[PDB]
């Protein structure tokens, strides 16, 4: 400890003068230090001045950190002469206060400890309001230029849009060249207004036309984000009971950092079409794939009905089938944006009350077939790393993944590690992405071609020598299957498969092999194709034979993408295993729960989503409980999908508005959203996190898990729990991943990474340090050969469509597209093509397009983007006026079942 | 044909998020770099590479630009924008004038006319192939007033010469006559230098002469040469070398001078320096406004022998960057925002390696320091001090100029040994010892000795020796306000007292009564809590001037 003297007293610091002053209980002003993580400070403002007994100047006691025998004074006169000075000259630029931008600023605070109301220096004419974004108003004259923003942007997110640019009086904060902030690379994370503080940056939400503040919410709800995996800890703000604005809580995973939906994309609980109460088909009006139905004016399909009658014909429905056609006939879809309650309610729901194992959700079409190879090689179900293991990586490689869009936060953090700790980031993506200016390489190869990329990468790993001897000897199976097959794909003969050129892909592979450590990320781009196991494979054997994995830094992290597909996985929401992953299938573990539950239970595993698909075609399946997924939507090839939906005896739906899947319904269930519920979820990295409820739904929409406890008394269940809490309980003596987290633990702590061993420790959130789960404790590399996709461009269909996502839309737009600020960012469907290709069609940008396979056709305007491959279409699937669903294809990757949605061959003609 | 949940009420983005980049400018950027390196450090001469070429910096060769270098659109428009002499020319803004035409309006030559002759170039020769602005001082104060035409500065200009050189179309810098390499060796040039590369000269040996002969910082601050060298060479390397060419200070102008006569004297006294620290390479910041020094040190550096990396880099029109951190983060290509101290530059500077940084004039004279032994240097001086010292004398004397003279003299015995006396039908009344930043002493006070030292007991410093001679003809106050004018606008921005103190204490000496109280409450905030000395340096004319002439506030409080 470093002892010194400050204010005539004997102190002892470790940490900064000011920071040791603030735990002394000496609250010294400060405006550009943001005292929190990430926001190293800056010493600019020099509101924080203190005497150091000994130095001819005044030092800023934000940036000095005492050193032993060190006298430093903070009540002279000489030094808060100086820090009222400096507060009076800000001030005197600052716009009155009561009608202000934020009269409640931080800034103004600190003029209040200095007693400076007002100032003796003239004002300076500056800046004029900035209010072209939607989401936040920047109203610069407010502005004390502490670049907090500009840490914010360009350190902590490392989004790299905000400058600080001119000179003297003149410095002035910018977005790019001084744009308009709603017209630059802005996207709108939201974090230099969570950091500026003067109220010169604010949420859009709280300023009147004058840019007078008018909103100060009651109260505040801390809880988590709704839409993806990251797991970002949210504070909302309810004014008269209706979210406001939302900011960063300094939760595991995300360290006060948002992006656009979590801090944004709200609203769509207060949408006007949310559901309020049940609705039951009108009698005489049948089913068609093309039907549309309002989501205002649902009457003219439905009509409103009590939660007693929905409830017995929705159940009556299913029951009906049930003891007709027996319990082959029925199958449900789960939601992975639910808790992990009511994840193993549905489950228990579908297996104990229609008495099959036809019960599925999204990560179906998702990490099915990562998952499968995981399982496949490791006996694994989760990732072996947390994504901030990106910080202590040598090499990051991001592969078939849009993290800047999809995985924002986590991304700052891989931003982060290039730019703090000399990460070597290599980006493998056929389009180019905004990260790629931060990476040491991006491959930019065929679409399709993941795994003559990398084969090409064992191939060099393989004949150089460069695999860890060690660790295969020790922890790995089948690697001498690898040498055998491995040396036909060498990086010259390869080349020519993926479009990257060989000496590229050796000095990647010499690169990723030889760094200390090395972590791997994947997403759709690697899992979404007939052969996404394979892809899998390969990444796996990099590293398994390299030994990068199980130590920090490294590891294999699959990006799970909805905000709670990993926890619905893991109580059993999927065809093939009880909770914790427990093949149904084994007679030992059917037994157990048969004994835990009081009945007698399917051996035999269910039909996955397009397998349940196809069977409804068939007339095998005859009714669905759908809860929490959009399949009208989201599943391939939407014109035999919506039939399928179409030719359903019975289709019952839970959900918060009337999607495209329940236009075919026969009951719809209004439900909870995440903001009114309570429960567990767990992100990406296996921490798990409690939610609580921050509204009350409107109207008589009911808790999800409530639902389906309803609907499962009247199928002679008898189910009575009190909450989500009640339901853990259960759960936690049938999921040992659930050992030492208990309800409790999780409210006075907020997140628990598991497996944890003790209920005081935290958990591994590194595992495989020491063995797999496998039975010989070792991991089995398994060789994969060259498979071409179903379909590939010919002279009718010369394009390579893939399809995917943008920054503020989520899946099938059901949600996004009703909040309203994500709405107004990205208002309508639009596809991504090339400049060079827009010209060779004679387009314009923006202009509109018939985009056409051998499946479906659809009518949409044209972004012009350069970072999108010639011959590529890129389209996200979350348009109802263009749904891309409609044009997938939906071949199936054999071993995951996951359909094929990032290739398929495709036509375009000018519209 | 199906509807949508959204509203259905707005139209999508043509394009991705923000400005593009065009084509054409990445074509015509791709072709303009060559194979120059794209690394982040040669950020701004790319930028005078775009500037020069096209006579402009438009968005779109910036856009292609950042895209080049993998930098980030608010990255490149920063450090363009920091820098007066770049023009960035946007979406629906003018494109710049073929012809620009810059005025000094800094205090020698406001004192002979410089704001009249701006307004009267401007009405009658401004156009749209002809831009007329002002310019900070340009280091031709003993040529007052001072005019640029393109790159060619026209000396004692007045409409007629300045029109003369535009129907001429003379605006190329004109070379003069100096020692070039082989004169230079013939007067026994690169030969301490190579005794003390070859081994027969000691490195101890140099730092001793250096120490003896009590060489101090020619830039300003006076810090013992010898003190610094082994200071850096303490340091654990690599370490590097950076020459401080900026000569930002008003008044101040005798760099410009051993550059245009005597360059390898510079140039061996620099690699030297060079070779007692070990620098891999050396950085010469030469200031944008000497381009006759930049062809003279672009020739000569080539006739060298191929030893050191001499890397020649070129400022953009900002004082600040006279400061040695502002310096090194220019040399980084970024904008020249001073650093905090500690740690000090000899131990985190250049490329956060141990660096050296010298100013011309003290490397200058290391080659004779050493020649001659330091008993030969101490033999000058006047009234208690010894050594050497080059005075940049403008104002109302006889004969203007660098006097290289004893160190320690007074105002009055430089004026009248030195330059011819005060000029005719003037009587002394003030004088600036240190440029801007060293504050306004009046003539009664002219007893004083001038050297490093002397003159902190009066509240002054000596700082480069920019004497500056003002008569009872000249306004002593708007001296005062015509300084602050240049630290308003030459301040980089970075903190409160400085970036807002300057402005406010500017706007409050343009009133007629001046509130002297309110500006010794700011004045001692800004020396209090400013970072770098350009602000705790900014008040030091207004309090000179406050304290040493209360005649010229009549008024009471
Ligand atoms: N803003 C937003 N974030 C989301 C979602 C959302 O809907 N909106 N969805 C969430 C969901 S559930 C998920 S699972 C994740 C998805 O996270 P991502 O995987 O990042 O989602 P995609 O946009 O499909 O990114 C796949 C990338 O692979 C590229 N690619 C295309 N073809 C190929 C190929 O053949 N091989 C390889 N290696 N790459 C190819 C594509 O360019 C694409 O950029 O995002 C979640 N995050
Ligand atoms: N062409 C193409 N298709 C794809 C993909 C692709 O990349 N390209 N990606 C695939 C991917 S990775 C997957 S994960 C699927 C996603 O498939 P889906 O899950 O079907 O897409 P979502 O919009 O997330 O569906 C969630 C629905 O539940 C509603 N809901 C939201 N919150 C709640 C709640 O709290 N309670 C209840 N009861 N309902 C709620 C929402 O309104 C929404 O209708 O899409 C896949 N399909
Ligand atoms: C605001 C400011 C401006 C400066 N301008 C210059 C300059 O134009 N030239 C210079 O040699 N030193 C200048 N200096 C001093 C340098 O920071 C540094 O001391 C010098 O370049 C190296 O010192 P030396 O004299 O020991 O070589 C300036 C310092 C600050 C206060
Ligand atoms: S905007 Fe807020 S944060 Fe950015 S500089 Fe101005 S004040 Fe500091
Ligand atoms: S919002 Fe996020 S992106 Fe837009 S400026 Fe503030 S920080 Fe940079
Ligand atoms: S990152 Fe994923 S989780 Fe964090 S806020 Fe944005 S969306 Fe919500
Ligand atoms: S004083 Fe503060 S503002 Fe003026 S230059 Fe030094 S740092 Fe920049
Ligand atoms: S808070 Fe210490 S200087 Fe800004
Ligand atoms: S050149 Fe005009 S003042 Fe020095
Ligand atoms: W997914």
């Amino acid at each position: 400890t470093i002892a010194f003297e400050f204010d005539g007293q004997q102190v002892e610091a470790q940490e900064t003068i000011w920071a040791v002053a603030k735990r002394l209980g000496t609250h010294i002003p400060h405006l550009c230090h943001k005292p929190d993580p990430g926001y190293r400070p800056d010493g600019n403002c020099r509101a924080c001045m203190v005497e150091i007994e000994g130095e001819r100047v005044l030092a800023a006691s934000c940036k000095r950190t005492p050193a032993i025998g060190m006298k430093v004074k903070s009540a002279t006169e000489r030094a808060t002469k100086a820090r009222a000075m400096v507060l009076e000259l800000l001030v005197a630029d600052q716009p009155e206060r009561a009608t202000s931008h934020d009269p409640s600023s931080h800034f103004w605070v600190q003029a209040d400890v200095l007693d400076v109301t007002e100032s003796r220096f003239p004002a300076a004419e500056r800046w004029t309001s900035d209010v072209s974004h939607p989401a936040m108003s920047v109203n610069l004259d407010a502005c004390i230029q502490c670049n907090l923003c500009v840490r914010a942007c360009r350190e902590v997110q490392v989004n790299d849009v905000i400058g600080m640019a001119y000179r003297a009086a003149g410095s002035k904060v910018v977005f790019d060249f001084d744009d308009p902030m709603g017209g630059s690379t802005c996207v709108a994370c939201g974090e230099c207004v969570q950091a500026c503080p003067t109220g010169a940056l604010m949420p859009a939400a709280y300023l009147d036309a004058n840019q007078t503040r008018t909103v100060y919410p009651d109260r505040e709800v801390k809880s988590l984000c709704p839409y993806c995996g990251v797991g970002c800890q949210v504070s909302y703000k309810v004014k008269d009971e209706r979210i406001v604005y939302a900011e960063g809580v300094n939760g595991p995973a995300n360290q006060n950092r948002l992006c656009v939906k979590g801090r944004f994309g709200f609203d769509y609980v207060h949408h006007p079409h949310r559901l309020t109460v049940p609705l039951i088909r009108l009698e005489n009006v049948p089913k068609d794939a093309n039907d549309q139905v309002d989501p205002a004016n649902p009457w003219t399909h439905f009509r409103e009905a009590t939660w007693e009658e929905a409830l017995d014909r929705a159940a009556g429905g299913l029951k009906a089938i049930r003891d007709t056609n027996g319990r082959k006939a029925l199958a449900g879809f789960g939601s992975a944006k639910g808790s992990n309650e009511e994840a193993y309610l549905f489950q228990k729901l579908v297996r104990l009350g229609f008495g099959t194992n036809n019960v599925d959700h999204c990560t179906r079409l998702c990490h099915a077939s990562s998952v499968a190879a995981l399982m496949e090689g490791l006996n694994s179900g989760a990732v072996t790393a947390p994504f901030s293991a990106a910080l202590d990586a040598e090499v990051i490689v991001v592969i078939g993944a849009n993290p800047t869009v999809n995985h924002p936060v986590a991304a700052t953090f891989l931003k982060n590690a290039v730019k703090q700790r000399g990460a070597k980031l290599i980006i493998m993506d056929p389009r180019r992405q905004t990260l790629s200016r931060h990476a040491y390489r991006h491959l930019a190869f065929r679409p399709g071609s993941d795994v003559a990329m990398l084969n090409a990468m064992l191939n060099v790993i393989v004949t150089e020598g460069l695999y860890d001897e060690q660790y295969i000897a020790g922890y790995t199976e089948n690697f001498e299957a690898l040498r055998e097959k491995i040396v036909d794909f060498t990086p010259e003969k390869m080349a020519s498969v993926c479009g990257i050129d060989a000496e590229t892909l050796r000095e990647v592979a010499r690169l990723y092999a030889r760094a200390k450590s090395s972590l791997i990320f994947w997403g759709m781009g690697v899992s979404q194709h007939v052969h996404g196991t394979d892809n899998s494979r390969c990444l796996i054997a990099l590293a398994l034979i390299t030994g990068q994995i199980g130590r920090p830094g490294t590891g294999l992290h699959p990006l799970r993408g909805q905000n709670n597909v990993q926890g619905a996985s893991d109580a059993g929401l999927i065809p093939m295993v009880y909770p914790d992953y427990q093949s149904v299938e084994k007679d030992a573990v059917r037994e157990l729960f048969e004994e835990f539950w009081g009945q007698s239970l399917d051996p035999q595993k269910g039909l996955t989503v397009v397998e349940i698909m196809r069977a409804i075609h068939a007339g095998e399946i005859r009714g669905m409980f759908v809860e929490g997924e959009n399949p009208a939507m989201s599943d391939p090839d939407l014109n035999h999908a919506r039939h399928a939906l179409a030719m359903l005896d019975h289709l019952v739906v839970q959900d918060l508005f009337l999607t495209e899947t329940a236009f075919h319904a026969d009951v719809v269930l209004p439900a909870s959203a995440f903001a009114e519920k309570a429960g567990t979820f767990t992100n990406t990295d296996r921490r798990v996190q409690i939610a609580q409820p921050v509204v009350a739904p409107p109207g008589d929409a009911r808790q999800d898990w409530w639902i389906i406890q309803e609907l499962a008394r009247r199928l002679d269940l008898d189910w009575n729990y009190g909450g989500p809490a009640d339901i853990f309980a259960e759960m936690a003596q049938v999921m040992p991943s659930l050992n030492n987290i208990t309800w409790e633990r999780l409210e006075r702590e907020g997140a628990v990474t598991y497996p944890v061993d003790a209920p005081d420790q935290p958990g591994n959130e590194i595992i495989f340090y020491a063995g797999f789960p496998t039975e010989s404790g070792r991991a089995k590399i398994v060789p994969a050969a060259i498979v071409p996709p179903d379909e590939v461009p010919d002279d009718e269909f010369p394009m390579v469509l893939s399809t995917g996502r943008v920054l503020e839309h989520w899946h099938t737009g059901s949600m996004t597209r009703r909040a309203g600020v994500l709405d107004a960012l990205e208002p309508e469907a639009v596809a991504f093509m090339a400049p060079k290709e827009l010209y060779r069609l004679g387009l314009r940008p923006g202009g509109s397009m018939r985009l056409e396979t051998r499946r479906g056709a659809v009518v949409l305007k044209v972004r012009s983007d350069r970072d999108v491959p010639i011959g590529m279409i890129f389209m996200p699937f979350c348009y109802a006026e263009a749904a891309a669903n409609l044009l997938t294809n939906p071949a199936l990757d054999p071993l995951g079942k996951i359909p094929e949605f990032k290739f398929c061959a495709a036509r375009v003609v000018p519209a | 044909s199906f509807a949508h949940p959204g509203r259905g009420r707005n139209v999508a983005r043509a394009v991705p998020k923000g400005r593009q980049v065009d084509p054409h400018a990445k074509v015509e950027i791709e072709e303009l770099l060559g194979t120059r390196p794209r690394q982040r450090d040669l950020l701004i001469e790319h930028l005078h590479l775009i500037q020069d070429t096209y006579g402009q910096i438009s968005a779109d060769h910036l856009a292609a630009l950042a895209d080049e270098m993998s930098l980030a659109f608010a990255e490149v428009f920063e450090t363009a924008t920091f820098y007066a002499h770049f023009d960035v020319v946007k979406e629906g803004e003018a494109d710049i004038p073929r012809l620009t035409i810059r005025v000094c309006d800094s205090i020698t030559c406001a004192m002979f006319g410089a704001d009249e002759l701006l307004e009267t170039l401007q009405r009658e020769l401004a156009s749209d192939a002809v831009r007329v602005v002002r310019a900070p001082c340009v280091g031709l104060c003993d040529h007052a007033p001072a005019v640029e035409v393109g790159h060619n500065f026209l000396h004692r200009a007045d409409l007629a010469s300045v029109r003369a050189a535009v129907e001429a179309e003379d605006t190329h810098a004109h070379i003069p006559t100096y020692v070039d390499y082989d004169a230079y060796r013939a007067g026994g040039g690169y030969a301490t230098l190579e005794r003390l590369r070859s081994g027969e000269l000691p490195v101890d040996d140099v730092l001793k002469v250096l120490d003896d002969g009590g060489l101090r910082g020619l830039g300003g601050a006076g810090f013992p040469t010898g003190r610094k060298w082994r200071s850096v060479r303490g340091e654990p390397g690599p370490r590097l070398m950076a020459v401080n060419g900026d000569e930002g200070e008003p008044g101040t102008f005798k760099d410009q001078l051993y550059l245009n006569t005597d360059p390898h004297r510079f140039l061996e006294g620099m690699l030297i320096g060079a070779h007692v620290v070990e620098a891999a390479d050396v950085y010469i910041y030469l200031r944008d406004e000497y381009p006759i020094s930049r062809e003279i040190l672009a020739r000569e550096i080539a006739k060298l022998p191929e030893g050191t990396r001499i890397h020649l880099r070129r400022g953009a029109g900002a004082y600040i960057c006279g400061e040695e951190s502002s310096l090194i983060e220019s040399l980084e290509g970024k904008r020249g925002l001073p650093r905090h101290k500690p740690p000090f530059p000899f131990q985190v500077g250049l490329f956060n390696r141990p660096t050296l940084i010298n100013n011309i004039e003290t490397l200058f004279w290391v080659r004779d320091l050493i020649e001659r032994g330091a008993e030969w240097w101490k033999s000058h001086g006047r009234n208690g001090r010894v050594g050497l010292r080059s005075y940049s004398v403008s104002g109302r004397v006889k004969e203007p100029g660098v006097k290289l003279a004893p160190a320690g003299l007074t105002i009055q015995e430089l004026i009248d040994e030195y330059c011819g006396g005060i000029s005719d039908g003037h009587s002394f009344a003030a004088y600036l010892p240190g440029g801007a930043s060293g504050g306004i002493l009046p003539a009664s006070m002219n007893d004083i000795p001038l050297d490093f030292g002397t003159l902190e007991k009066y509240g002054c410093f000596i700082g480069s020796a920019a004497v500056v001679i003002l008569s009872d003809q000249d306004d002593v106050r708007g001296a005062a306000l015509n300084l602050m004018k240049f630290f308003e606008d030459e301040s980089c921005g970075q903190c409160t007292p400085c970036r807002s103190g300057t402005q406010k204490a500017r706007m409050l000496m343009e009133n007629g009564v001046w509130d002297t109280d309110l500006l010794g409450e700011l004045a001692q905030c800004m020396r209090d809590a400013s970072i770098c000395g350009l602000g705790q340096a900014a008040s030091n004319p207004v309090s000179t001037v406050i304290k040493y002439f209360p005649d010229l506030f009549p008024e009471p409080r």
